[PDB]
RNA sequence: ACCCGCAGAAGAAGCACCGGCUAACUCCGUGCCAGCAGCCACGGUAAUACGGAGGGUGCAAGCGUUAAUCGGAAUUACUGGGCGUAAAGCGCACGCAGGCGGUUUGUUAAGUCAGAUGUGAAAUCCCCGGGCUCAACCUGGGAACUGCAUCUGAUACUGGC
RNA sequence: UAGCUAGUAGGUGGGGUAACGGCUCACCUAGGCGACGAUCCCUAGCUGGUCUGAGAGGAUGACCAGCCACACUGGAACUG
């Protein structure tokens, strides 16, 4: 279900600051992220269309950690529902709990939030789930058990959220360790770096 | 392009041929060794081919291709018939999967050997 | 109000019997063209009164023989 | 401020008893992303100046073509030679589905949805060729109106 | 391990014979360069 | 004979029922003539878990309908409830 | 023979178009002359009269509106070889509105949009664009 | 079922591929040999194509494989092909069955369309929510079920008189 | 695969079927079916549906639902 082993070796071979970790240390100066993975690293082929197309996918799916049969549902679904497509498909890869989780503070990587949600730490309408691809509906309350309010790597995650971007249709509290889903995720607050048309396009 | 000319005779659909007969609509089939020999592949190229002439489950005598280097592949054995179709030997419409049942393995062989039916090694 | 159906004779050479052919019109599912269609029945009538080629109003009935499943009201047209 | 990009390349060869010259032809195509595109076919014996020669072909004789906010306006068919193209206006934020060589094409003109497919053989040249066809072909709601001597909101319901 | 003799029931001299079919054929090379040389796609392609 | 009678038409471990009119020797799960309504098993205390047409029950019973012995229980638990 | 007058009429009515003329004269028929004025009232043509008692002439003025046809495509749909019958939610929409379709309504012969609007189906004549 | 307590990454990752298609490339035997391959043929002493090693790519408890079926095939074209030269105009006429039918009026309502009734078992496919910790699943409503039939109409057309 | 068929097709009367009936017997008539493909042969569960497909369609019809058929092959009737 998910991906294990060098996880910035993937946006090495992308070329962007993907946050794939935590990132108070610099991501060029730890990983050389300008560079492709391996011996063919100061090649830089020209690179097909299909070919970038397929490349923003991989990106987008090294984003949240979605393997693939997981990410053609999640395209259906998109399909399935009404309106923007690409916007709807977004809407639920963010809809993901861990990646709702990682949005507001608890788990400052994706793939840490995952784990997170994983060992029985995260509480969504008092009920704690195992499952990482919860999607989380408008006006819910998640809140961490006080098992897990013992935790330093949460409160670090935290500082880290603070620090970073401030979502909108989120409100994150830091002493209370309570979240509020406002809104359903839109493309107007996320970073314009994200091709979904493109994704679109190929998954035909 | 009439349609009344459709009308009382429709569009005669283009029948669908297997590219394998005597398969007769399955994944694999067995068959016991006739015959097993090396013969030239086509024109454009120059080499020896490993086939089998083989006695089938259906009583269908076909002749099908060896892949990999080095087999234990003899005369009154029973192997197994992958359909895969080779162009450089003609009436060779068949691989035959490695590793099934009286055959075995392809020796030393590591990348791309779940072809050709060799075992996962301590490296 | 019972279901009524028109038709034309094809033959009366049987006796007590005729053979009615109705031209329905169907719409083919695939192409979309209209075509006359054969609907060859037999009828029951009453002491041989019609011809051949005859156009003839049926009914629906209880089955009178093998094939047989009708019975006129009335004639539209005698003229040969 | 000018997307453009090379859609294809050909080695293409004029024979002659001293030897025959490779020569490359490069198929490009330009456009501001609002509304108009151009394409350009630029043949030389090198590939960069090849494609240099298309780029500036494609600056000049442009095609001015109005836009439905960001798709197409109306079910339009784009004919040339042997490729016949049917070209569909889709609905919001489902992307350019055209193909490998033709949703490159309309990329450069702007159109963010579209349901687009070549018939029969389709040459990349020729299929652009086809796309700029329809596109003269594609008409605004203001353009009708103004042939009918009309008014737009009636035309439309 | 078999070949199947293109010639079949081989009587007189085994060498010979089989010198005389496919196995041992006239080998040509496509050399590049000069006469039958071209190639229209290469070995990897244009880029 | 005709019988009112509840059909287990759930999955595994989540178990449902559908009240349905039938004939009684036929398969349970198979054919029936009429549904009247449903029976949630779980019942849970939040949002009701039991639903059926009563008026339609009586009119059948009228003419002569046989019930089960666990629909009819059902039948006077929703009477209590009301 | 000659089979259909409408479709012949538009093929008339096509060449015109082409060929830049300010006046196409044709056979007259009745529900010709309806198609005509519905034709006069959605604007793609000038004016139309029909002349003739014994053989009656359609005459119809031509628009070229900007050094250009107005009437691009028209083409029939409902043909003598094959005739297509539409629903009333079945109606098409030619070039997403900006463009017409001719319906053979049961409530006098008119554009598809106003059959819609109408409630009622029936014969799809012709496609004009 | 699910929930409470304990230690420790402890016991749960690998196959397929990297010539172009088709995302990903270099070195060592090898040398039209061995082998590769879905197709265009790689291999002839520098193989980004064999085979291995290293570096990848993409999947993922899989992954290939052949098979089967549909698609892409607008390669049977109702939608949506054609036919001078590419395959494709009977060698040419007459001609019944059938198919297609000019215009005006009346007019049937056959056809068709409209509208209403009955209705099209369910489940699913589909829409809104609902219950599961979400999905797969079960299902509640609603929609669909393109129908088929009856009746009430419509007269613009198709056909019948 | 171009002709098919004498219980064959229809009548009248009888026998019977739970009931209509060539379902069956007597007798008369010479019919009826068919290029809108009868007939003969090859294959086949059919259907609700499932997959695919933009849609139309194309394939397919394990499971789940319904009908039919079959219970060693062939039959045959008794019971209810
Ligand atoms: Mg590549
Ligand atoms: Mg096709
Ligand atoms: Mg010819
Ligand atoms: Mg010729
Ligand atoms: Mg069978």
């Amino acid at each position: 279900a998910r991906y294990l082993g060098p996880k910035l070796k993937l946006s090495r071979r992308e070329g962007t600051d993907l946050f794939l970790k935590s990132g108070v240390r610099a991501i060029d100066t730890k990983c050389k992220i300008e560079q492709a993975p391996g011996q063919h690293g100061a090649r830089k082929p020209r690179l097909s269309d299909y070919g970038v197309q397929l490349r923003e996918k991989q990106k987008v799916r090294r984003i949240y950690g979605v393997l693939e049969r997981q990410f053609r549902n999640y395209y259906k679904e998109a399909a399935r529902l009404k309106g923007n497509t690409g916007e709807n498909l977004l809407a639920l890869l963010e809809g993901r709990l861990d990646n709702v989780v990682y949005r507001m503070g608890f788990g400052a990587t994706r793939a840490e939030a995952r784990q997170l949600v994983s060992h029985k730490a995260i509480m969504v309408n008092g009920r704690v789930v195992n499952i990482a691809s919860y999607q989380v509906s408008p006006n819910d309350v998640v809140s961490i058990r006080e098992k897990a309010k013992k935790q330093s790597r949460v409160k670090a995650a935290l500082e880290l959220a603070e620090q970073r971007e401030k979502p909108t249709w989120l409100e994150v509290d830091a002493g209370k360790m309570e979240g509020t889903f406002k809104r359903k995720p839109e493309r107007s607050d996320l970073s314009a770096d994200i091709n979904e048309h493109l994704i679109v396009e190929l998954y035909s | 392009a009439t349609v009344n000319q459709l009308v009382r005779k429709p569009r005669a659909r283009k029948v669908a041929k297997s590219n394998v007969p005597a398969l007769e609509a399955c994944p694999q089939k067995r068959g016991v060794c006739t015959r097993v020999y090396t013969t030239t592949p086509k024109k454009p190229n120059s080499a020896l081919r490993k086939v089998c002439r083989v006695r089938l489950t259906n009583g269908f005598e076909v002749t099908s291709y060896i892949g990999g280097e080095g087999h234990n592949l003899q005369e009154h054995s029973v192997i197994l018939i992958r359909g895969g179709r080779v162009k450089d030997l003609p009436g060779v419409r068949y691989h035959t999967v490695r590793g099934a049942l009286d055959c075995s393995g392809v020796k030393d062989r590591k990348q791309a050997r779940s072809k050709y039916g060799v075992k996962r090694p301590k490296a | 109000k019972i279901r009524t159906l028109q038709g034309r004779v094809v033959s009366d050479k049987m006796e007590k019997s005729i053979v009615v052919a109705i031209e329905r019109f169907v719409k083919h599912p695939i192409y979309g063209k209209f075509i006359k269609r054969t609907t060859k029945l037999h009828v029951h009538d009453e002491n041989n009164e019609c011809g051949i080629g005859d156009v003839v109003e049926i009914r629906e009935c209880r089955p009178l023989s093998k094939t047989k499943s009708w019975t006129l009201v009335r004639v539209v047209e005698k003229a040969v | 401020e000018l997307q453009e990009k090379l859609i294809a390349v050909n080695r293409v060869s004029k024979t002659v008893k001293g030897g025959r010259i490779f020569s490359f032809t490069a198929l490009t195509v330009v456009g501001d992303g609002n509304g108009r595109v151009g394409f350009g076919y630029g043949k030389a014996r090198e590939v960069p100046a090849a494609i240099q020669k298309a780029m500036e072909k494609a600056r000049r004789n442009m095609i001015n073509v109005a836009l439905n906010n960001g798709t197409l306006q109306h079910p339009v068919k784009g004919v040339h030679t042997g490729s016949r193209v049917f070209m569909q206006p889709a609905s919001e934020g489902t992307g350019i589905i055209a193909g490998g060589a033709m949703r490159a094409v309309l990329e450069v003109a702007g159109v963010h949805n579209v349901l687009a497919k070549a018939y029969g053989s389709t040459n990349p040249i020729n299929v652009v060729r086809a796309t700029i066809d329809g596109l003269e072909n594609m008409n605004s709601p203001e353009m009708v109106a103004a042939k009918r001597g009309k008014s737009v909101e009636e035309i439309l319901g | 391990s078999r070949y199947q003799h293109t010639k079949g029931q081989i009587k007189d001299n085994a060498i010979e014979a089989l010198l005389h079919d496919p196995l041992f054929r006239q080998r040509v090379e496509k050399n590049k360069k000069g006469k039958g040389s071209y190639m229209r796609k290469g070995k990897h392609g244009n880029r | 004979m005709v019988t009112i009678r509840l059909a287990r038409h759930g999955a595994k471990k989540r178990p449902f029922y559908q009240v349905v009119v039938a004939d009684s020797r036929n398969a349970r799960n198979g054919r029936f003539i009429e549904r009247v309504g449903f029976f949630n098993p779980i019942a849970s205390e939040k949002e009701e878990g039991t639903r059926l047409d009563l008026d339609r029950i009586a009119h059948w019973v009228g003419q002569g309908a046989t019930i089960s012995d666990r629909v009819a229980a059902l039948i006077k638990e929703v009477n209590k409830a009301a | 023979s000659m089979q259909d007058p409408i479709a012949d009429m538009l093929t008339r009515i096509r060449n015109g178009q082409a060929a830049n003329k300010a006046a196409v004269t044709m056979p007259s028929s009745k529900l010709k002359v309806a198609i005509a004025n519905v034709l006069k009232e959605e604007g793609f043509i000038e004016d139309f009269k029909v002349e003739g008692d014994t053989k009656p002439e359609l005459e119809l003025t031509l628009k070229y509106f900007q050094g250009k046809a107005v009437v691009e495509s028209i083409q029939r749909v409902s043909r003598p070889g094959l005739r297509i019958y539409k629903r009333k939610d079945e109606l098409p929409k030619v070039m997403a509105g900006l463009g017409i379709a001719v319906v053979s309504t049961s409530k006098g012969v008119m554009t598809d949009r106003a059959a819609r609007q109408a409630g009622l189906g029936g014969e799809i004549i012709c496609y004009v664009a």
